């Protein structure tokens, strides 16, 4: 990763800016009078600035990391331990963990809604945290992610927890041969929830439930309209900070 | 009544922010919650897509933050008419495509509460006078 420094501001170099995201840049940053453009690979940009090295801000996170409580669970890093009666969820921190509101809302919602023996679909599994949580609760879990890179860590997470979800690459359609399901849990944008609503009804048995998070307070109406439209009935909402969880029965 | 210690200006692709730079250094400096911003940024820009999005983070003395999402660059929205390959260069001697005087009659109302202009009049002449540095035409 290499930074690229430019002779101006985000509003004085406003028409050379598109050409930078054709160069592969991931992001732009304004300084005391400089635009810093970061790249995964260096190419021959015509604007004649200057290139710098890779180099702090990764470990300030990993090492300040306190266990995250989400009764009945506590989410712990491989290097933590726990005194309490909580169910420990050990998760190697990195590509999505346990400390975000949305994960906590979904973990508490699993505990309220999941019956031992239920088939669970965890959509956008990332770390496998919710699929793993579900297995700890006696559910039979499939976690899917459209990014096949996360899958091996999801597996490693599951093995440190003594559980065996199934993990597959894909989204709803790839889960279909393994279903139907009793419960769907999904940490995803409001806009995605709203698009997928009909297919959610398809993935669930009659009387099945959907637990939906990743939803911003202000964007919840999108999901409510879509879910009602797909024939679901509202069970309850839960909120923390900017985020809500929405629960539905088909 | 909550002290600001940083207004960080930053251009980022819709729904594709990560802890990685610019974000890491830009927020880590002021003790802003990084994972928190990535997750909140991404959900906020999920309705657009692939759009470049300028974003302002206001960081407080308690290490709180808010952020305001912008419009995005006039130049991005111009070549949403003829977006073929890489743009021009630094002096300005490259061709790409072209348009005419009835793109602004839609996109200048979108890019309105940025460079302040109450009247509709000047809004035309800025976009026409932006369609130059990339290799664009208006007739």
């Amino acid at each position: 990763m290499w930074v690229y420094r430019l002779k101006g501001t985000l509003e004085a170099l406003d028409p050379i800016l598109p050409g930078l995201f054709d160069g592969g840049a991931r992001g732009l940053w304004e300084r005391e009078g400089e635009v810093w453009a970061f790249f995964p690979a260096p190419v021959d940009l015509p604007y004649e600035g200057v290139w710098e090295e890779v180099g702090d801000w990764l470990e300030a996170w990993r090492r300040d990391l306190k266990p995250a409580l989400a009764p009945p669970f506590v989410v712990l890093a491989p290097w933590h331990t726990w005194e309490g009666a909580e169910i420990p969820l050990v998760i190697e921190p990195g590509m999505a963990t346990g400390h975000h509101e949305t994960t906590r809302l979904a973990l508490k919602a699993l505990a309220r809604h999941l019956r031992p023996g239920d088939k669970v679909l965890d959509l956008g599994t990332g770390s496998g945290v919710l699929a793993i949580a579900a297995e700890k609760l006696g559910g039979k879990a499939l976690g899917v992610d459209i990014d096949p890179m996360v899958l091996p860590q999801a597996e490693a997470n599951a093995k440190r927890n003594g559980v065996r979800p199934r993990f597959l690459e894909g989204s709803l359609e790839a889960a279909l041969p393994f279903g139907p399901f009793d419960l769907l849990v999904a940490n995803l944008y409001a806009e995605l929830h709203a698009a997928l609503a009909p297919r959610y009804r398809e993935a669930l048995v009659p009387g099945g439930r959907a637990l939906l998070t990743g939803i911003l307070k202000d964007r919840a109406p999108l999901v409510r309209e879509a879910m009602a439209g797909a024939g679901f009935r509202p069970l309850e909402e839960a909120a923390e900070g900017e985020w809500v969880l929405l629960a539905y029965g088909r | 009544m909550k002290k600001v210690v940083a207004v960080v200006k930053l251009q980022l692709p819709a729904g594709k922010a990560t802890p990685a730079p610019p974000v890491g250094p830009a927020l880590g400096q002021h003790g802003a919650n990084i994972m928190e911003f990535v997750k909140a940024f991404n959900a906020a820009t999920a309705n657009m897509g692939d759009a470049i999005v300028p974003v302002e983070i206001t960081i407080y003395a308690d290490r709180s933050f808010t952020f305001v999402t912008k419009t995005p660059p006039a130049s991005y929205l111009i070549r949403k008419a003829a977006g073929l390959e890489k743009g021009a260069h630094k002096p300005g001697r490259e061709k790409v495509g072209r348009i005419t005087w009835e793109q602004v009659l839609e996109i200048a109302k979108q890019k309105m509460p940025d460079l302040n202009t109450t009247d509709l009049e000047a809004a035309a002449r800025m976009i026409a006078g932006s369609a130059r540095s990339m290799g664009v035409e208006v007739v």
